[PDB]
Order: structure tokens, then C-alpha cells, then sequence
């Protein structure tokens, strides 16, 4: 089951107790001035941060539409997606390209923004999170083909570790005619770009 | 059911190879000892083994089966056999 | 039948009264000084906005000229293109690129433009609108194939709902050989770049 | 009437295959369960069945013919039938 | 007083007769498939995009905080905006930028947007909302001076009348030592560029 | 005192614990796979976020070299960093473009970036970091002037909140001859440009 | 008197003969396919780029408002502008940038894009077009000062004479504040840059 | 046979004479300053935009020169073209991008220059124009293969008609192995980009 | 002269249909009904028909020829046939 | 030395058409008109012929040569023929 | 007195005489194929290049018309120019940059890059050519103010002597109050600019 | 034999009197102050533009590795070349761009380069310098295959004669792999490009 205003409630305040502590651990003073709110509002932000959780893909995944008069391919590029890497709890950000062609069914436009939203508000791996928009489109709409790239910054690589600014980690599925067909693949690339 | 059609993709000296669609005879695909499956982003089941074409077309030589065509599409060998 | 210059003046009473009543329920008040004209500006705009309606494509589409002597694509890229989509009724905008291979049969440059006039000019779904100009170009010059691309900014998605600023939407529709021909597709796809 | 050219597109283990143009045998396409229609982009009409190439092989065998030639064009798979 | 979201459901059915009214003065039919839902969806989009009226300064204009130590130019550029022109409804969008000198009062980054979208969210007039957001600025904090420059496309500009693409209007109001120092000015329109 | 490394191990449980605690809180489950790692990951990630703290400028700030035939102005521009907002513990990243005019004493160029990352890597206010880092190099060397300006990308405010992308928070500390000239501030502001 | 729609129609005849005699006196033949109905469409466009001459200042010029309360600086930058050069009769083309200072009275931004198309739209030379332009603001407006800056490609210099592509044409005008306020004509030509 | 220095001499009177008259029917003043030297000018300057038609492509295509021993793809790019469409006598303007690989002839490449001036410089039709250009180059030299692709803007459909500012006219033909090579025209294509 | 290459491009349920070069059978073009032509861009001629390559394969039967192998080019449809 | 290999790039109805390789019957290559030459960019030698690939069939046909099949590979068209 | 057509066929033989001695002395064979026609095709451009010497700034500067009604700041940008340095005869290219405040005497567009071709088509020295042109301007017109800059690549430093590639030679002159005035420099250097 | 710096001691001495005898012959002076010196400078200038013809392709051609273990495309590109046509004795400058995949043998870097310089210094023709640079490659290494592409402007074509500025001449030269394998060809082309 999704998690719930009621469990994002009862469960504020141990988030906050939590920050509150790192805050100590860290050599900081939970008393100082532009300190005293913080641990409210880190935990606030974090659970918008994971707010897919509280969600299910089957609500929107439900408004399919049937057309198989539009034989064509559709994109919605520059999807700016927020999201937070499991592995560090540091955010990873870019953007979200996706392509399909349908067979008999359609997807409103917003709703593809809104498979990525769902998905990319969670603790997550990039190559899950691009599977699982891709899986999403494929699930409720039987296409042709869909093709699904993210080109994100991972924190976690710049600002620490290895520290590779200017670092961009890619991740690319195609499916169907998107990885069967040169000329598919090759076209939705394009378009996709600049 | 005379007529076969298998492929495979990329590098021949390496499986899989797709054997069938979802109207394949089951006792054949038994024979080759092949798993059906859906691969995702495909609208439909296949039928595959993990052996590389040659020992497939060897096991389809056993069962009455001959090379009639083989072609290339894209990158995938395709082979049209015919029950002779 | 196509809409009248009379159908406007009629309607335009009863838009500019929808208008006042929008304002009204909305908050505002229709006395303002800088909202009195409002009702009919509205109005007047909405009626240009869906000016398509008054005109039909058979008159442009019989303006086709023989030719068969010139065997090369025909590209006509970046042309402006302003619509309302018909869910929200909020406008969507950006670009629409044309290109084709005759066969015995040319269309006059600034026609193409017009097709997209005629279609884009009303209540739309950016799909509907591909599909409609590249079905009126093939109907009127039976080529050896069509491509028609077409990329804008939906506003209803930016200023709402997901709110995705810098995203966007392209449509790829691609006929005859610009489907079946790699070589044509990718050179169409190139040419209307940058 | 001798010879029979048929394809399909991107996958064979799925349909639509082409069975004919407009100047194909009624009663073949009939035979065949092929209906006849019009692309949007392409200016000519075409034969086509739901069946996977494979089914349409072994049908096609009924009627006396048998495979000649196969290749692929692109990423459309074609076969030469002849009437023997 | 503001607007209030019980002010939005009693008005709601309203506006959804105003646009269906809408619809059929345009010669549409609101019966036909993708406008069935529409006289409601394009209500709820109009409220959002005015949504700065059910907001008051005060709030936010409250959330000042005392500090003489940081003599340093805050800017905030990029600030994305949406906005309906009250002259025709049609929306009006862009980017804000905000700059300031504090003498002994400081607000919070996230505030100076906030400001943004209380004013842009409603019918407006770009000089207006221009000076609304400057006045707010300096009523909070009493600065040094403050700069506030609006960078916007007017779709009522673009899509009709004059018909000017690539048209642009900016609009700039310097206050206090924004307008008496040329060292200040020069530093504020240099540093929100590119 | 500044902390220690002693202080990393003595706090990394508990660091650990609390982030643990957190993924609990958020709904998540620790055991899960990608999540075994991850308390510890994540804390020791958050103590390099806040390594300035075990640092001291005074340090850096003792090798200050005399040198009064340098009459020039020195700038070291787009100097990467990367800190944490104290308010919602999310990182603000961005860059730091420093300039200085010496009167007797000079600061190695590397100098100057250490300067950057003692008090970028804590948990910050931009306005409060673009001061510190303006501030040390002025004791630290007595110039004629000195000049800051920080461009950043607030995550709060991209991920969250008012969720503006594109939004930038600019700041910049003018000190000495970078204040009263303004043949120098130009200068500087035009030489820290793309 | 302005010339009118009667002008047009009685000039047509005239015009199409004119053009038609061209074609002769260039050694085409009229008759040829392409070239039949050219002297209608050649006059027919030329009644187009002068029809400035059918509309007279005046009734634009008396559409300012009273307002003295938006003391901020309006500027409406990238006019698109296309006009055809007095002397060969071939046209110049670029873009408008308008900037004022108010007083006590504003003008509506569409407006100010008709008082370019008034005078663009005529037999002219750039320093003329700009002047007028500037000249009329200043008339209806009595503006604190008003700036004027026109950038265009004389198509007689690119296509023949001089020969000079990339050849560029800009006048400035300024006047009152803009002239003599260093602080005002810097920002000016800053908000109107790229 | 083509035309002659002679004819402009003998036809610049009734050119001049064409133009008065049209400066007349426009509600123009011929004997107003700026407009007496008009007639003679636009004469002149008519002829010059068509002095393509006294010039023979004979000439120039009889410079070719054997040569076998260059089995190298020759491009020649950005070529400045500017020519008049023979339907409104209004000019598009833009670049000519030759490529072509030899078979036993090669060509100066001043020469394939020179193709273009003779064809572009007459009353046009955009694809009409490529095809001469090819067409010559395949006939003095028996290519392998030839390319020549087109970009213009088409004043007429920028300052009038449909007037669709930003838009561009692309033409390309390809013959020989550039039509039947997909490397050849994936490389001719890359290599006259950018 | 057994040996006999004909080809269609793109589409092949429609022609035209290309059946010889410049030293083809003068006769057998005549009896297919193809004309010669130099197209722009070839530097030589070629013999082609308005038919689609399955009438122009069952016009060859009726001049003694099968079909021996068919392959696909780039976008273009091959056939081999040799007088048998 | 049964099997043989010829090609031909691009377009069919004219030639070069390539013959041979190094170790290629001197006495076939000499018979079919061919000269041996290696082209810039190529680490081997060709025989090759400027007549179509049609008219290099009809002379292997009297050299006892039968095509077994022919294939398209990128741009370039192969026949693979055997002595028989 | 300035150099005829006379003189050029005069001493076209002996610059051919002087290029094919060069050619031999060079190592290489004038009678080598590609070189036959070269003592002749160097001869020719070389006095092409100097054409300049054959005109007299006399011509152009007698043209100047009366006009004080437009006062405002006339630029022409972006003049291609080519010339040859006269210290080791290889040629620099770049653009020239004029703007002029009239006073009571204008010039026609046309005629400032004919100013520009007499002088820059000589053996040069950038300085001079610069002045040279400055100095026309003045004289012709009398004006309040003139600017001119030249931006130019010396081969002789790019391909020979310091070879420093990317390296350029940027001149400028300010006269009047192009030179006074701080508001009037500024403006034409920023007018001139991208 | 290659040329020698005996060759050029010998032969300064009659290329500066040829350089002065064409000063003479334009209508200059040579005992003008700036042009003494001139007729050394241009002839030390021209044996050093030619001095590919004092060094030997063997040379650098037997500086060949033996490496079978690098099964990778190695690119050098944007190579600047300056070379004269040998057409006019005016220069034609840009970029080389060379790839290869090895068999056996490998070549050093700056290897490839000086092949470049050995044959760009000389009178050249692009086409032939292009071959002549992929021909050493080739006979050096054995390559599975090379490509070779230059891409340059010639003077001669800007400066005079057809007058194309902007115009660039593209010449490509692709062997073995890079021309039968289209991945091949088509990575190159990419891998080179901005
Ligand atoms: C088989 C069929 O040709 C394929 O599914 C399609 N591909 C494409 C398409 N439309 C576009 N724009 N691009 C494609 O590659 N419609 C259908
Ligand atoms: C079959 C024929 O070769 C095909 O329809 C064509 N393609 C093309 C063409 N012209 C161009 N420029 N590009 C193509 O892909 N003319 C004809
Ligand atoms: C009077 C005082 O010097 C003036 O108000 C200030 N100007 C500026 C400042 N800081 C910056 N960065 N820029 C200024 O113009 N601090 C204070
Ligand atoms: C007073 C003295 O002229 C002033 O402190 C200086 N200014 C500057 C300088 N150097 C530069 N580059 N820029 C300045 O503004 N050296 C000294
Ligand atoms: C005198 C008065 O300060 C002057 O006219 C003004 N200048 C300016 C202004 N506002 C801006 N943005 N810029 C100015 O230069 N308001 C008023
Ligand atoms: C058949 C042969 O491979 C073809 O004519 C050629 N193509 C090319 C070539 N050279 C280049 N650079 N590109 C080609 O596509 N030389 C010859
Ligand atoms: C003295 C007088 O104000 C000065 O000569 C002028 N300067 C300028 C002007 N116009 C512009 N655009 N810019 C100036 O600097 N007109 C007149
Ligand atoms: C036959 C073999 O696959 C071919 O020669 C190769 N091509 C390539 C290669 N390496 C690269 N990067 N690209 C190629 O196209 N190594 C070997
Ligand atoms: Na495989
Ligand atoms: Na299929
Ligand atoms: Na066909
Ligand atoms: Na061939
Ligand atoms: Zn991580
Ligand atoms: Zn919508
Ligand atoms: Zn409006
Ligand atoms: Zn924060
Ligand atoms: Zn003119
Ligand atoms: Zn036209
Ligand atoms: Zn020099
Ligand atoms: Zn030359």
C-alpha cells in the first residue's frame, strides 16, 4: 500500500528528532538561531523528496485512451526530474526524454510527466528509475516501441568521491521499434536533442 | 507445418536463437528443449534456446528439416527451413 | 460548413457575456477600469485564435501546380505556429517543419504555410494537428512520401498541473519513403535542423 | 499466375504480413484471409493478413507453392514463392 | 479579503457553464469526445492562474529578519513567471529578476519568489506586477534600494494584433540607491545577464 | 576548537543511526538490498558536506607573502563549490569568482580556492559565506579592495518549494576600491564574464 | 489624406501593367507558365510593404493613458520590422527596440508596435523610420525620454552595390532623459541586448 | 540568346519609366527628393538582380579539367545566394551548399561558384534554381555523384502572405551515389553542417 | 544470354520496375514492354517498366526464366533469374 | 577450384564488377578480360572487369559456372557461383 | 594621380614576368601543369587587391547630402574587408566598424563601405587604414562625432613570424564626441558588438 | 632532392627583387618608408609559406611503431594548415582532421601532424594536399583504413574573383574501413565534429 498523509504525520516528528541529532553528530548547535527550524524543515523536504511513495502508477496508468488513428511518434523532452540517489541520500537531477509509438492506445502528455514524477520522488538508482517509466508506458499503453533517456548530475560524484564536475551519468532504454528499427531509434535521438 | 523460421541476432557463433512464435508446434519446441518468454517492449511471446544457430539448424537436420534460404535483416541472421 | 464572418458577429455578444461572467466569478470586477473593454478583447481574441474554422481546406488544397521535373526535397522548417489546446483551452506554441519528395505534383511554398494556418488555428491536440497537415499534403499532391515535425511548449503544462518549464513536445509524422527510405528520413531530419 | 512475393516488418514472429497488390488473385487473397487497403503515405492499395509469416507459409503450401528466395530489405523481411 | 478555496467551489460550476457557453459560441461541439471535460478543466486552470488572489503580502511579508551584517548585494534572476494579461486573458510569460541592497533587514531567498508568484498569479498589467513586487521588497525590509527587472513574451502579441514573434516587453524599476548610484545599477544589470 | 577526525568516528554511529532511523521514518525498509549501506554512506557523506568545520583559517591565512610591485588586479574566477543550506540541509551549488587589488601583501591562487572550501563546506547561508570568504581576505591581506560574487543553484528552491528551475541566487560583497571606483568594479565584473 | 482601400483598387490595373512591362523590358516573357500571374501578385505585395500610407498616426496617437504611477522604465525589444529602401526599392529588414521613461501617460505595448508598422510600412530610409518613430512617442506621450534603436540589413547592399553580407545598418535615437542620464541610456542598451 | 549590355542600355529607359509610374500608383510623390533618382536606381538595380540571363552556362562549363586521380569528396559551402522569386518579384535570400565526387572531371572551385551567381541571379523559383545547379555540374563533369542543397528565406512569405518570420525553404538534391550511398549522403550532409 | 538481374526499389507492390542495362536483349525488352531511359545522376541507361516486379517475374516465366536468387541492397529489391 | 565470388558496388546496370582475389585462377581471370589492381586504402589486390555484373554471368555460364546465390551486403551487390 | 585600367595592362606582363621568376626561384617548375597560368592569375589578383590606388576619395566624398533634422547615431557594422599588409605583402581580413554623429551633413550608407574599399584595397598598415577612413568621414562631413573600429587576422602573424593562430588586431579610433562623451562611446561600442 | 638552406640563401636575393619589382609595377613606391624593408620580409615570408619542399615524407615516414595490441580509431583533429593555392600564390587556410584504424602499425601523435606541415608548405591544390596526407598515412602504417578531411578558406574566393565570404571548401578523403564500413565512417565524422 502507499504511504499516506497519516503516516507522513506520525512519522514527521521522528524524521525531525532524527535531523535534529545528525545535526549534534555533525559538531552543529540545534539551538542556534538559523538552526532552531531546521530539523522541521529537512524532514519536511525530504518527505516531498519521497513523495512517489505515496502514489501507485496503476491511478494513472488507468487513462489510457484508445485512438490507433495517430500513427506517429510522440515526445515530451526536457522533463526536468528531481530525484535522490538510495545509495548516499544526495539528490541526482536532470532531465527525462520520452519517445513512443503507439499501436491502439495513447497517453495524455501530462501523464507521461506524471509516470516520471511518481517514480523519480523516491530513494532511486538511475537505471531502475529509467526501467520504470519505460515498464510504466509499456504497461498501459502496448506500444510499438518506447525509448526513455535520462542525462542527470549526481551530487554524490561532484561534490564528493571521485568529484567529477561537469560528470553526466546517462541512461538510455529502448524498446520495441525503438531498439528493432534504426530509423526509429535514430529519429527519436534526434529529435530529443538541442 | 512445413515451414520454420528461426534467427538470431548480432554474432552467429553465439545464442540465443529464437525458434518460434506463439502458433509453434510444442512438441518441436520441446524437442530443441526452447522456453517461451515475452521480452519487454515485444507485443508478443517467443520461443528461444540458449544454443548458438548452427547446433539448432543440426537438431531441426534430425526432425526432417532443410536450409531452404538465409538471409540478414538489420542485424539479425534469419534461416527459413522447410519440412523436406 | 465552414464558420462566417456573420457567425462572429452574432457569437460575439454572447462570448464577450461568458467573458464578464468569468471575471465575475473569478473575483474580479468587470468595472475596473483596466477590465471594462476586457469581455470583448477576450472575446475577439478567442474568435482569432479559432479563425481555422472559418475556412476549409479544399480551397487551398486545389492550388496544386504539375511538375514532375523536379525530383528533390522540399523543405519548409520553422514555421511559426500558435494553437489552443482543446482540453484547457490554453495555448500551446512552437514550431512546425514540413518536407516532402513530389511526385508529378508541387504545392506552392506559402501554402504549406497556410495548411498549417487553416488546422493550427483551432481547438487542438498537437497529434490531431500533425496528422491533419501531413494527410491534407498527401491528398493534395499524392508524393513519394511526407515528414511533419512539429515541436511546441504547451502551456497548460508549464504554468500548471505538472509544471514542467523547458519541456516540450515534438510529433513526428513520417510517410511513404520518409518511412520506408533510412536514407530520406535521416536527410529530412538533418536538413531541418539548427 | 506463378510467382507470390510476400513480407513483413521489424519481427517475424508477429504479424501483419503483405500478401499482394492490387492486381493479386481475389480469390487467393481470399483464400488467405487477406483484406485489402490503402497506407496513409503509400499510392497504391495492398493485401494484408494479422497472421505471422510462418502461418501464412504453410497456407500458401496448400495452394502449391513453395518458397524460391527469402531476404531482407531494410528491416522488412521478403519471400519469392513460386507456383510449382 | 483574499479569495478562499470555498470562494472556488461555489464559482466552479459557473465558470464551467461560462466556458461550455464559450465553447458553442465558437462553433465547437461540447459534446464531441475530447471537450467533454473541458468547460471544467479550463475553470480549474483559470482559478490556478489566479490563484495569487486567495494570498495576501502580509503573510509572507512578515517573515523579515533583522540583520546589519551582510552589506552585499542579494540578487535572485531566473525567477520563472506566468502571468494572464487583463486585457485580453491570454497569458503573458517570462522570467524576474530582483535585486537588493538591505540596510538592516534581510528576507528569505525562497520569499522574494514567493512575492513573484502572489502577484503574477492574476490578471495583470506587466507594469503593475513589476512595481507590486518592488513595493513589497521594500515596504518588508526598507533597503538600501532594490531593482526589479521583468523579461516577458505577450502570447496576446505574438498569436494576434500586431503579430510580432520574437517580440519581447521588459519592464524595470530601480529604486533607492538602484537608481542614485550608477556603480550600483551597472553591478545589478551586469550580474543578472547570461 | 575545529572538530577533529577523532570526532568523525567517535559521531559516525550515531550519524549512521539517525539516518537509519530516517530511512525507516520515510517508509522504506534498511534491510532492502540498496539500502544495507546506506546509513553509513549517507553520514559519511554528510561529515565530507561539513569538513570545513575541522579546518581553520587562520591556518591558510598565515601565508599572506609581502610583495608591493604587484599593482594589478588578481581574479580567480568560476571556482566550483558545493555547500549545504543550514535550513534544509539540501546543497547549494554553484561558483565563486574572487578579485583583489593588493596594497603590500599578495595570497597564492590556490590560497584563495582553500579559502572557498573551509567555509563553503559547512552548513551555509550564501549571503553569510559570500561575506567570510571576502572578509578573510581582507584581514588577511589588507588590500586596496576585494571583491566576491557567488552565482548558485538553491536545490530547496529547484526541488521543492516555490520550485523555480533556472533560478539562480547571486551575491556579491564589493570591499575597498571594488566599492568606491567604479573603473574598478566594472573591470571586475566584465573580467569574471563567460 | 490617407490612402484607402478605393486607392488600391483603382491603382491596381495600373501597377500590374507597370510590372508587367518589367517583365518585358528584363527579358522574360509574361506569358511564360510561372510568370502569368506575377504583375498582380508583384503589385498586389508592393500595396502591401507601403500600406503605411493608408493609415495615419493620429488614431494610434490617441490611445494614451493617464498614469503616473509607473515610474520604471518600458521597453519592448525584437519588433520584427520589414521595409523597402526608397532608393532601389528593394527592402531593408531587422528589428525595433523601443524604450521610455513616463511622465504622467503610458502607452498600450501593442501599440507601440503599431507606430512601427505605421511608418516601417513605406517608401523609406532608416534614419527617417527611426526619427518618426521616436517622434511619435514623444508626441503622445511627453515621456521623462524615449530610446530608439533600429538594427536592419539593407538587401541593396548585401544583393548588389557594395556587396557587403553581414553587412549591418543600426540607428540610435535618444532623447531627453535617455540622452542625458548616463545611468538611464546604459541600462537601456543592456535590457535590449541579446 | 542571352542578354546583352546593349538590351540594358535600350530597355533601362522603359524600366525607369515603369517604376515612376508605380511610384505614382503607390500614392507616392516622384518629384519628392529622396524618390527622383529613384526609378533609374530600382532600373539599375532590377537589372543587376537579373544579369544571370546575360551569361551563358556554355562558358563555364567548358573549364572543366581531366583528372582522375582525386577519388575525394569536394564541397563547397556557404555559398552567399541571393536571387528574386518569379511570382511576387520580391527577394530570398540565403546559402548554397554544392558537394560532388568525381569520376575522370573536376572543376575549379570558383567555378561551381560561378554556376550559382548565373542561375540565382533571374527571376526564380527556389527548387528550379537547384536542380540548374546540379544539372550543370552533372553534365560538365559526369560525376559519380553531386549534392546541392538550398536554404533561403523567401521575403515574400516573411513580409507578407502567411508571414511566418524565422521560417526557411530547404532544397536538396542528390544524384548519383550521393542518392544511392547512405554513407556518401550521411557524410556530405555532416560535412556542410555548422 | 541466360542470366537476367531485374530490381524494384523501396516498395515493391508497385513499380516501376528496372529490367535491363544498355546491352539487354533488345527483343526481351520490347516483349516486357520497357522502355530506355538515362536518369539524372546515372551515367548510363537502363531499361524499365511500369509494372510491379510479380508481373514482370510472371511475364519472364513465360520466356523460359526462374528465379535462381532474390536479395535485397540497401533499399532495393534484386532478383536473379537465368533462362531454364 | 570450384566456388567463385564476383561483386559489384551500388548500382547494377554498369560495372566495375570485382572477379577476383590474388590467388584467383590467372587463366579465368584472363578469360573474362579482368585486370588485377589494388585500389588506395585497400591491403590487397582485385581483379576486376568494366562490364556489368550481367554480362560477367552469361561468360561464366560458359566457363560451366552456376550462380548458387547472390546476396547484398551494405551498397554491394555478391554472387556466389560453383562449377557445375 | 591615381592608377587606370591603362597602366594595369601595361604592367600586368611584368608582375606575371616578376611571379614566374618567383615561382622558379621558389624550386618549383612554371611549367608544371597547375602552374602554367599562374604568373598571370597572381599578376591579377595582385592588382585587384591594390585597386584601391585607382580611386579617389574625391568621387565618394563629393556625394554628402544636407540634413540637420537627424540627429542620431548612425552605424554601419560588420564591413567585410580585405587587405594586404605592406610589410611582407600577405593579406589581413576581418571587418570595420564606422558610426557617426551628424552635425549638418549626412552619407549615404553605401558610400561609408565605399570609403572602406578605396583605402583598405592597398598596401596596408592597419593603423593607417583606420585613420584613413576616420579622416574621410570627418572631412566629408563635418560631424559631431566619429568612431571607427577594425577587427582583423594578419596572416603574416598566424602563419608565419610569431605564429600566433586566433590571434587578432583590433584598432580604434574616437573622434569628437565619440571621444568626449562617456555616454556616447559606450553606446557605439555596444551597438557595434555580437 | 628537397630543398635546401643553401637554395634559400642563394635564391632571397632575386625573389626580393621580383617582390620589388611587382611594388614598382603596382604604382608604388619602394623607397616609401614603410614598404624598404618589404621585398626581404615578403620573400623570407614565401620560402617560409613553401618550406614543405625542403623535407621529405621519408623521413617522418619511417618513424612507424609496430603495435598490434591497439585495435582503436585514433583521430588528431582540428589541426591548423596554412598553405597557398598555387593558382593565384594567395593562401588558403584551415583545419585538417585525420583518423585511422591500425593493423600493425601505429604512428606518433605529433607524427601525423608533421605530415600535415611537410605538405601544406607548398604551392598546393586542397584536393591534392588532402590525398597526399591520407597516401602517407596509408603507405606509413598499412591501416586497416584512414580518413582525411580539410576543411579551409581560400582567399582567392573571398578576396576576389566570385567573392564568397563565409563560402569554405570541404574536402574528404576516405579509405579502406573508413570507406566500405559505414559504423566506421560514421563514428569519424561524428568524433570529429565541434
Ligand atoms: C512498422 C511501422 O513502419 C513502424 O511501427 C513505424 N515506425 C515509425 C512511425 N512513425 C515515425 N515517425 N517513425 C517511425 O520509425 N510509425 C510506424
Ligand atoms: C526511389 C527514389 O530514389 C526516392 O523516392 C528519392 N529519394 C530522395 C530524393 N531526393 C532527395 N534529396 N532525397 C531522397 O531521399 N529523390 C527521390
Ligand atoms: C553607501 C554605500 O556604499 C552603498 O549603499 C552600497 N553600495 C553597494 C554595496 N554592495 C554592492 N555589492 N554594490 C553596491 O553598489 N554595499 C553598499
Ligand atoms: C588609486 C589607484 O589608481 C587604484 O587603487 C588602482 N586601481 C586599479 C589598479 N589596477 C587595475 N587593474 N584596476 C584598477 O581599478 N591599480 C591601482
Ligand atoms: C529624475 C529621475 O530620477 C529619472 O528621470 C529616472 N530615471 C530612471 C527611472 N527608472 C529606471 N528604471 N531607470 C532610470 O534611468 N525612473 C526615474
Ligand atoms: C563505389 C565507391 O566506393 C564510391 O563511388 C565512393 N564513395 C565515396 C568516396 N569518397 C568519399 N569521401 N566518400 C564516399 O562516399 N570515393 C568513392
Ligand atoms: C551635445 C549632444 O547632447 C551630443 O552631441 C549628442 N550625443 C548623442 C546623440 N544621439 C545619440 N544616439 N547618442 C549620443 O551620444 N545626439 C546628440
Ligand atoms: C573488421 C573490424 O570490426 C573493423 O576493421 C574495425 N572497425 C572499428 C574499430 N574500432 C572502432 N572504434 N571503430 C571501428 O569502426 N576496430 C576494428
Ligand atoms: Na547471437
Ligand atoms: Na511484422
Ligand atoms: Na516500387
Ligand atoms: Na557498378
Ligand atoms: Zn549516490
Ligand atoms: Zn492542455
Ligand atoms: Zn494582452
Ligand atoms: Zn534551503
Ligand atoms: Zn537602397
Ligand atoms: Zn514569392
Ligand atoms: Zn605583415
Ligand atoms: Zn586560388
Amino acid at each position: 500500500r502507499p504511504r499516506s498523509e497519516e503516516d507522513n504525520e506520525l512519522n514527521l516528528p521522528n524524521l525531525a528528532a532524527a535531523y535534529s541529532s545528525i545535526l549534534r553528530s555533525l559538531g552543529e548547535d540545534p539551538q542556534r538561531q538559523g538552526l532552531l527550524k531546521t530539523p522541521w524543515r529537512a524532514a519536511t523536504a525530504m518527505q516531498f523528496f519521497t513523495k512517489g511513495y505515496q502514489e501507485t502508477i496503476s491511478d494513472v496508468l488507468n487513462d489510457a485512451i484508445f485512438d490507433e488513428d495517430h500513427d506517429e511518434m510522440v515526445i515530451v523532452k526536457d522533463i526536468d526530474m528531481f530525484s535522490m540517489c538510495e545509495h548516499h541520500l544526495v539528490p541526482f537531477v536532470g532531465r527525462v526524454h520520452i519517445g513512443y509509438l503507439p499501436n491502439k492506445q495513447v497517453l495524455g502528455l501530462s501523464k507521461l510527466a506524471r509516470i516520471v514524477e511518481i517514480y523519480s520522488r523516491r530513494l532511486q538508482v538511475q537505471e531502475r528509475l529509467t526501467k520504470q517509466i519505460a515498464v510504466a508506458i509499456t504497461e498501459a499503453l502496448q506500444p510499438a516501441g518506447v525509448g526513455v533517456v535520462i542525462e542527470a548530475t549526481h551530487m554524490c560524484m561532484v561534490m564528493r568521491g571521485v568529484q567529477k564536475m561537469n560528470s553526466k551519468t546517462v541512461t538510455s532504454t529502448m524498446l520495441g521499434v525503438f531498439r528493432e528499427d534504426p530509423k526509429t531509434r535514430e529519429e527519436f535521438l534526434t529529435l530529443i536533442r538541442s | 507445418m512445413p515451414y520454420l523460421l528461426i534467427s538470431t541476432q548480432i554474432r552467429m557463433e553465439v545464442g540465443p536463437t529464437m525458434v518460434g512464435d506463439e502458433h509453434s508446434d510444442p512438441e518441436l519446441m520441446q524437442q530443441l528443449g526452447a522456453s517461451k518468454r515475452r521480452v519487454l517492449g515485444n507485443n508478443f511471446y517467443e520461443y528461444y534456446v540458449n544454443d548458438p544457430p548452427r547446433i539448432v539448424l543440426d537438431k531441426l537436420e534430425c526432425r526432417g528439416f532443410r536450409v531452404l534460404s538465409m538471409t540478414g535483416v538489420g542485424q539479425t541472421l534469419v534461416w527459413c527451413l522447410h519440412k523436406e
